[PDB]
């Protein structure tokens, strides 16, 4: 008996067996309906479509997501994307072998709560866990003092680990997220006249800020350069067949981790954050912290992300401690690796709770057994 | 013992001297007590002798007076019909086992001691009637 | 009490494991008065007993189940006397039969005796190889389920002896018209060279489990023969404890380095590869592998693979050594890189017949790829190293079971193989001053053939027990269900040792902290030594055993990364390497998963069968015949696992004697007063006489089952009546002579 | 959320 994982990203999920080295399910965790008569009987219609299926038809439909800033808003949309995962997707009856989900760390209790319940009640599974997304991207990158940077959709967290400790004072959270950053995009190509209004569109622009976007070594002498010369621009065919030509502008979105000012955000970047998460640690261990600092989760992975961080935390930090970047290609998947290992330990095991301890206890057995 | 008893015990005793002083040896003492028709065994002997050491045993000699109370301590038959049916059903004994017994356990006699003693009494077969040769050697 | 003036005891000692000695006067309630043979009193004391000697009519025995008192000292005793006055080999102890190596030839191989043995049943005969045979062959005749022998020891004791004579038995009595006897004789020097390994402690150990099936057809003519291999042990290949050596075929490849034949694997001498010099012990004496080469050569083309494959085999050989000579150089914590014209792999490369600039880009990678995308990842120079050295364990362990098909492929007949009688050679439990994982996984096969032979034993005596109506309560498995299930189970030391695998940044260090927060005061059979934190101990079935936890981890690793498998499968060059990996999980699997796995497929062949038992023994080191060292063989028999088996019937009841022998015994202990016209009720009284009846001893429908000691105390009291009757009728007959001598002076 | 988002 292999137990599950699955990784309920806030834009796109995660799922496969423990000890499989990558996921045999990858879908975005989008709920389609349509919003329009079809006016064909004996056309075989259903009520609505999930992941895969509601991208395709995205023309055709209105897309929610049932999951923003790490917490689930809707569980009976929540509850088709599982429903799909584990019969459709996967052919795996849930009840037959044990499943372990994954969250960002300090988001409301309720999301822990009626999530185990959904799992016992509804799937009748085995047995559960739940576990901090930073927690695993150390397991995936093979250590066990870090510090690290996790940013998917909805959620960006700092959580350090020292010699397999939390510190649980110096979680740093911020709702900063690929989201944001295309709602951002958005207007910021509005500029240039282009528009994208609905749902089924915002998918267009979260690939072209997948494919084109890239974060600025420096960024003002480049934005001087932009404004000097064309030859950073580059163009892309919208699905239908009209080019569109992008600027400094592809640049200007993921620049806004840095400087949230431009959303109009209150707090600081992720550099002065991730900083700050150091600077609430003992003294003892920022020497350490500084070298095992972790890049983690997709809104990471703009082309040299990494080397501003370095650059700009170094100029942040004392300038005898030297500091280091960790950032694998996996990295996108590396939070889903680190629960498939932790799913695979034979200590582990014993960790699970167990539907008769959620029955004896009830909902609130997550906050006592768990994390 | 009565005075014709002590007359015969010393006459008895002077044949076994060997020297004329009147005394025989300790290690002959056994050999007058069963000429006299005691049967002691030779730790019985040894005992009434007082377990001598070789020396004495062999060189040492007793004269009559001291060897009477060792003869009078040691003076003081269907066990023996079974004993022999411990080498037995048809009431014979192979001479070849009683000869390997008596010659290789208790205390050891020779050979041509078991010889004399098995003269005549066994067949041609080689078989001993226990209790005509018990009642023989009884006699 | 037992103990009197007269009665013998052995008493402890250096330089025999147990010394002769005689009670010189009777024991009561401290310190005994003991005669020794050496000289005229040493005592002896008594502590928080010495053990007894059995009577003389019962030493010398064919069968160590005969004796009285069943004790290492009587074993040992046994053992020496019928090995040096009688010349005889082979011994009985309950089912096994116990073979002792003369270590010299003797003439009792021959037709005439084969033509004794065939025919009877097993204790109508004094024991012998073909009394095993022969039982094997007969229920093999008379049923269905098929019949397998089981040969354990040190592999210096002639188990490869063994197997020859079973088949010579085999293919004598068959009736057949085939000539196995040649064939698989003729394929040892292959399979040891391949196989079999100089160890600290030994030359040429075998280091897996060597199955030959002999097939039979419907009629009982042997047709041919089907070769097995199990648990070999890949991690030797990579890993070395000093002056060890890797198996023997690297070392008779590097005598073969100067000659025409093998000029372009560009061999150096054993210490220019960092396979061969971590032992750093090259030479065996007396041994050129140089000759042993020439014997190798020439049984593979007795065997008929061809000097092609031949070339090829020992192409790939060398191509392992140049493999394993590459070293990284370190980038970064997370990256590692070969240098720009680094020679071993620029050889290797023209070995295997692939490009330098694909074998140096996976060496230093590995390939990460969910269906929609893929990724190429650097990896540390630690985990390079180790996928290196998994990756020649892997070619290493594919190459032997190509060359175990090889034989096989000459071995089998298109002929149907109706049933089978299978040979298994399998190494003895092993201990030395350190002991590895090596030794671990030895000692856990030994645990489970040894559970195994237990439930045997238990099954067979509970038949017995009701075909004489005796209550199967009375008999006892002794399990140690207890140990495996510490070993093997989740959550035992296996386990902890695969997650620790897996774990970041695990270590010994850590993994010997889990051991003990696992198991230290939880378990029984488990314990740590006072002075260490990095070794623990099992009460593991033959002995205490002590296990030091340095690099179990680093032979454990195995992965294999599948890019560097098929970047090999690309070669066009020659025929064999792509065809060793044509036929995952298991690339995955570690090497201690892989040697647990192994186990349950010689278990489940096992099971299947019959089984037969015999026993190894090496008298001495020095090669002397006939002659036998006491301190040498108390080792063997404990290692064996003989001993425990007789600690294992002592608790039982080890004597049994059929009526009318007891009778024509101990009449003398009777009387026919008492006797009675059935000898069965006569015993049955005259012994509830002399004995406490009911527990004590019992009575079966046609035996009379005695426990250990009071089979002596019977010779004891029956000797001594005896004697006093013979003393009262010499005294008598005493007697009778001095009478006669005063006849004499009569006369 | 429940009150400083909007979720
Ligand atoms: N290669 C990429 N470059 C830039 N952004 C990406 C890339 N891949 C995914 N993203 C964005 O990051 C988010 C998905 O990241 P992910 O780690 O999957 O989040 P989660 O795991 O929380 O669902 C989405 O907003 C997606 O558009
Ligand atoms: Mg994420």
């Amino acid at each position: 008996t292999t137990a599950l994982v699955c990784d309920n990203g806030s834009g796109l999920v995660k799922a496969g067996f423990a000890g499989d080295d990558a996921p045999r399910a990858v879908f975005p965790s989008i709920v389609g309906r349509p919003r329009h008569q079809g006016v064909m009987v004996g056309m075989g219609q259903k009520d609505s479509y999930v992941g895969d299926e509601a991208q395709s038809k995205r023309g055709i439909l209105t897309l929610k997501y049932p999951i923003e800033h790490g917490i689930i808003t809707n569980w009976d949309d929540m509850e088709k994307i599982w429903h799909h995962t584990f019969y459709n997707e996967l052919r795996v009856a849930p009840e037959e072998h044990p499943t372990l989900l994954t969250e960002a760390p300090l988001n409301p209790k309720a999301n822990r709560e009626k999530m185990t319940q959904i799992m016992f009640e509804t799937f009748n599974v085995p047995a559960m866990y739940v576990a901090i997304q930073a927690v695993l991207s150390l397991y995936a990158s093979g250590r066990t003092t870090g510090i690290v940077l996790d940013s998917g959709d909805g959620v960006t967290h700092n959580v350090p680990i020292y010699e397999g400790y939390a510190l649980p004072h110096a979680i740093m959270r911020l709702d900063l997220a690929g989201r944001d950053l295309t709602d951002y995009l958005m207007k910021i190509l509005t500029e240039r006249g282009y528009s994208f209004v609905t749902t089924a569109e915002r998918e267009i622009v979260r690939d072209i800020k997948e494919k084109l976007c890239y974060v600025a070594l420096d960024f003002e002498n480049e934005m001087a350069t932009a404004a000097s010369s064309s030859s950073l621009e580059k163009s892309y065919e919208l699905p239908d067949g009209q080019v569109i030509t992008i600027g400094n502008e592809r640049f200007r979105c993921p620049e806004t981790l840095f400087q949230p000012s431009f959303i109009g955000m209150e707090s600081a970047g992720i550099h002065e954050t991730t900083y700050n998460s150091i600077m609430k640690c003992d003294i003892d261990i920022r020497k350490d912290l500084y070298a095992n600092n972790v890049m983690s989760g997709g809104t990471t992975m703009y082309p040299g992300i990494a080397d501003r961080m370095q650059k700009e935390i170094t100029a942040l930090a004392p300038s005898t401690m030297k500091i280091k970047i960790i950032a694998p290609p996996e990295r996108k998947y590396s939070v889903w690796i680190g629960g498939s290992i932790l799913a695979s330990l034979s200590t582990f095991q014993q960790m699970w709770i167990t539907k008769q301890e959620y029955d004896e206890a009830g909902p609130s057995i997550v906050h006592r057994k768990c994390f | 013992f009565n005075k014709d008893q002590l007359e015969e015990f010393k006459e008895a005793f002077e044949l076994f001297d060997r020297v004329g002083d009147g005394k025989i040896l300790y290690s002959q003492c056994g050999d007058v007590m069963r000429a006299l028709g005691q049967n002691p065994t030779n730790a019985e002997v040894l005992k009434v002798l007082g377990n001598p050491k070789s020396d004495e045993l062999k060189s040492r000699r007793v004269d009559f007076e001291t060897f009477l109370p060792m003869l009078q301590a040691v003076a003081k038959y269907e066990d023996y019909l079974e004993g022999f049916r411990v080498f037995d059903g048809n009431g014979k004994v192979m001479g070849a086992e009683l000869r390997h017994v008596l010659t290789t356990l208790g205390e050891k006699m020779t050979e041509e001691e078991v010889e004399t003693v098995l003269a005549g009494h066994e067949d041609s077969n080689g078989c001993i009637n226990y209790e005509a040769f018990l009642k023989h050697i009884l006699s | 009490e037992l103990y009197t003036k007269y009665a013998r005891v052995w008493i402890p000692d250096p330089e025999e494991v147990w010394k002769s000695a005689e009670l010189l006067k009777d024991y009561k309630p401290k310190v005994l008065q003991l005669r020794l043979e050496e000289g005229k009193d040493l005592e002896y004391c008594l502590d928080p007993l010495p053990p007894l000697r059995n009577p003389d009519i019962l030493v010398g025995e064919n069968d160590l189940t005969a004796l009285s008192y069943l004790h290492e000292p009587a074993v040992l005793h046994n053992l020496k006397v019928r090995f040096i006055d009688s010349k005889l080999i082979y011994t009985y102890c309950g089912i096994v039969l116990v073979a002792i190596n003369p270590y010299e030839q003797l003439p009792i191989y021959g037709e005439d005796i084969i033509n004794a043995y065939s025919g009877q049943n097993m204790g109508d005969m004094d024991p012998h190889i073909f009394a095993v045979a022969e039982e094997a062959y007969k229920q093999m005749a008379r049923d269905e389920r098929n019949q397998s022998i089981i040969v354990s020891g040190e592999s210096g004791a002639g188990k490869t002896v063994s197997a020859k004579y079973a088949m010579r038995y085999f293919a004598t009595v068959s009736g057949s018209a085939a000539n196995v006897e040649e064939k698989v004789l003729a394929s040892n020097p292959i399979m040891e060279s391949i196989g079999n390994a100089k160890t600290t402690r030994n030359d040429n150990s075998s280091r897996f489990g060597k199955y030959i099936e002999i097939g039979f057809d419907k009629r009982y003519r042997i047709i041919g023969a089907n070769m097995r291999t199990y648990l070999l042990e890949k991690s030797r290949v990579v890993f070395q404890a000093e002056e060890e050596r890797n198996y023997h075929i690297f070392y008779q490849l590097c005598a073969s380095a100067a000659l025409p034949e093998f000029k372009t694997l560009r061999l150096g001498n054993a210490n220019y590869f960092h396979y061969t010099k971590q032992g750093g012990s090259p030479v065996i004496d007396g041994i050129d592998d140089a000759k042993e080469m020439v014997n190798t050569r020439q049984a593979c083309t007795l065997l008929g693979i061809s000097d092609s494959y031949q070339m090829g085999i020992f192409r790939i050989l060398a191509g392992i050594l140049h493999l394993g000579n590459v070293e990284f150089a370190s980038r970064d914590s997370d990256s590692c890189a070969i240098p720009p014209k680094h020679d071993p792999l620029t050889i290797f490369c023209d070995l295997m017949g692939v490009d330098y600039e694909e074998m140096a880009h996976w060496l230093c990678h590995r390939k990460l790829a969910t269906a929609t995308e893929t990724y190429i990842k650097p990896i540390s120079k630690l985990h390079a190293i180790n996928a290196r050295d998994a990756l020649a364990k892997h070619i290493y362990a594919n190459l032997f079971n190509w060359i175990v098909d090889h034989v096989n492929k000459a071995l089998h007949s298109t002929v149907k193989q109706h049933s089978f009688i299978g040979v298994l050679d399998i190494y003895g439990f092993e201990t030395f001053e350190i002991n590895s994982f090596e030794q671990f996984c030895i000692n856990y096969a030994n645990e489970k053939l040894q559970q195994q032979f237990n439930m045997h034993v238990f099954k067979l005596e509970q038949e017995e027990y009701m075909k004489e109506q005796i209550p199967w309560t009375l008999i006892d498995f002794y399990d140690n269900q207890p140990c495996i299930n510490l070993i093997e189970a989740k959550m035992g030391v296996l386990d902890l040792l695969d997650e620790e695998c897996k774990m970041p940044k695990g270590s010994d260090d850590t993994w010997a902290q889990k051991l003990y927060n696992t198991h230290l005061n939880k378990c029984a059979l488990f314990e740590k030594p006072r002075l260490s934190n990095k070794a623990f101990i099992i009460k593991h079935f033959a002995d205490k055993v002590e296990y030091q936890c340095e690099g179990f981890l680093e032979k454990n690793k195995d992965t294999v990364y599948e890019e560097q498998i098929k970047v090999l499968k690309s070669s066009k060059k020659f025929k064999l390497l792509p065809e060793l990996f044509q036929d995952s999980k298991e690339h995955k699997k570690t090497v201690g998963h892989q040697f647990r796995n192994s186990l349950h497929l010689l278990m489940e062949t096992l099971n299947a069968t019959t089984p037969h038992y015999v026993r190894c023994i090496k008298p001495n080191d020095f090669k002397f015949p006939f002659t036998f060292d006491e301190k040498r063989a108390v080792q063997q028999l404990r290692a064996c696992g003989v001993l425990e088996t007789i600690r294992i019937s002592a608790a039982g009841f080890p004597s049994r004697w059929t009526y009318q022998e007891f009778f024509s015994r101990y009449r003398v202990l009777m009387k026919q007063k008492d006797v009675l016209s059935d000898r069965k009720q006569t015993c049955k009284n005259v012994l509830e006489k002399l004995i406490l009846d009911k527990d004590k001893y019992q009575f079966g429908k046609t035996k009379i089952f005695f426990r250990a000691g009071q089979v002596a105390y019977l010779e004891k009291i029956r000797a001594d009546k005896l004697r006093a009757a013979c003393i009262r009728i010499q005294k008598t007959i005493r007697g009778w002579l001095m009478r006669k001598k005063y006849m004499r002076m009569r006369r | 959320w429940x009150a400083x988002c909007p979720a």
